[PDB]
């Protein structure tokens, strides 16, 4: 029975670091997507040129 | 004389058992605390973690 609750003690904080990592993920990801934006309008502009 | 040792034996269980249990206590609470300082060990491994937090 202890061993049972050491493994689901750990489980749970283990899931909170993949919520964790999907945090820092998503931010990234959302910074990139106007990364993209921004060379999109670039690349628009070179033509133009 | 038979008697007399089953009493001496009596007393001696008496006390074991005493011992036995304060060590149970403690034990218990010692599993408790291997657990948390695991659970914050994972936490340890958070790959956000800044290094003051």
């Amino acid at each position: 029975a202890n061993r049972f609750t050491a493994n689901i003690k750990g489980l749970t904080q283990a899931s909170r670091n993949a919520n964790d990592g999907i945090s820092i993920a998503q931010t990234t990801e959302g910074a990139l997507n106007e990364i993209n934006n921004n060379l999109q309008r670039v690349r628009e502009l070179a033509v133009q040129s | 004389q038979a008697q007399a040792q089953n009493s001496q034996y009596a007393l001696a269980r008496t006390f074991a058992t005493q011992k036995v249990s304060l060590e149970e206590s403690v034990l218990s609470q010692v599993t408790t605390a291997i657990q948390t300082a695991q659970e914050k060990i994972v936490y340890a491994g958070n790959g956000t973690l800044s290094d003051d937090d």
